């Protein structure tokens, strides 16, 4: 037997609590790097390497521009939550 | 080890893309989620998905979508992807006309649920906000 | 910048 | 040049969030046995998220509760991997 | 990328290990948690870590070695291991004597707050209950 | 088999 939630990975945004960013004209800074992290190593890393990566890009290449100063300069983690019982490749 | 992935499909890619709100919800546009539902869409139609785009769906819409797509013959797929792009709550996922608790959401696609998907990985790709905290960050 |  | 104060956290849960956590009385919890079992056979091969997958998998195909309680008896368990690290950890 | 991981030290692995509960909180003794605890400083040891086994904590006293450990000088340290062997609930773990918010644990350690284990990653592995739902499974 |  198996459990019932197993094999799901949910790949969050950002961590438990916090806001999720996004830019108006790029797009939100977790799918730009999603997207980016994917095109570049979808071929040749694990998933959760790939989402690992997408979180060093997040957390150290986006930081948000706001006129309000309540919304600027602020950063953001991604958060992958796995209950896969298995590494994950697409190839 | 690692998942099969050479059954003869990679399986679908469900994009539920929620931009525009209803006014009784309160909630603004989010501009800029285009570019990322399309950025998807290109992504995985590369990596062989079926790819299926929705946009501006109710929270009535969603449900029935997700549950329609759990009730399909995923046999002959090796995985299934649903990306969610709206605004969002600890656990909560918002269509055009109010909340969604994403549990309802992905408890369609549960190993007794989605017979068809048991043993195979279900990727849920969230991007919404989890609360209201800010990350002020450090050097 | 936005938020979600 | 910055970073989140949330990042470079893991966090290995031994259960699903909402769920109960099970232990053997006698062989200690599913989790930590299966943590340290892999640990010690994989920490000088793999990395620390594919080892903690192959923890997950042990846990979820070799175990099943057993229970006098018919409320909790034949109950299965899945380890919950919430990772919040920028970069790939190796023990070596 | 990989974490660098050759600083002369590979940093603190911290055992809290609560296996007996003060009567007020209904709890029941963990047996077999000792089993866990040995396994765990024996496995970390080997990994070269600098194992602290601690038994039978106070929801005040793990709080104050959580900020005692925060404040130590992490520099020639690669990691931090903290390991909760508890009865817990969602974002909840059991001192002897109570309930200890896991936020308020892990915010010791944040980026802002333990300077000296900025960029280096923190690891929090916990045995406890997160919530009263079962898993019936499926074959 | 307990739980916690």
């Amino acid at each position: 037997k198996i459990p019932v939630e197993a094999d799901f990975l949910y790949a969050y945004s950002t961590a438990p609590g916090y806001y999720s960013w996004r830019n108006s004209k790029d797009g939100s800074w977790f799918i730009q790097s999603l997207c980016a992290m994917l095109k570049q190593y979808a071929d040749k890393l694990e998933f959760m390497h790939i989402l690992t990566r997408v979180n060093r890009k997040v957390a150290t290449e986006f930081e948000s521009f706001s006129f309000d100063a309540t919304f600027h300069a602020k950063k953001q983690i991604p958060c992958i939550v796995s209950m896969l019982t298995k590494e994950l490749y697409f190839y | 080890n690692s998942y099969k992935m050479d059954y003869p499909e990679m399986g679908l890619c469900i994009i539920i893309n929620n931009k525009n709100f209803h006014k009784s919800t309160g909630m603004t546009s989010r501009s800029g989620t285009d570019v990322d539902a399309a950025n998807l869409r290109e992504t995985f139609r590369n990596l062989k998905y079926e790819v299926r785009n929705k946009n501006d769906l109710t929270r009535e819409e969603i449900v029935e979508l997700m549950r329609d797509v759990s009730k399909e013959d995923h046999s002959k797929r090796s995985s299934f992807v649903c990306v969610l792009l709206s605004h969002g709550e600890e656990g909560i996922i918002f269509g055009t006309n109010g909340p969604v608790d994403l549990k309802k959401i992905t408890n369609f696609f549960r190993g007794d649920r989605c017979r068809s998907l048991t043993g195979k990985p279900k990727l849920f790709i969230i991007q919404a906000c989890r609360g209201t905290e800010l990350d002020c960050g450090i050097e | 910048d936005e938020v979600x």
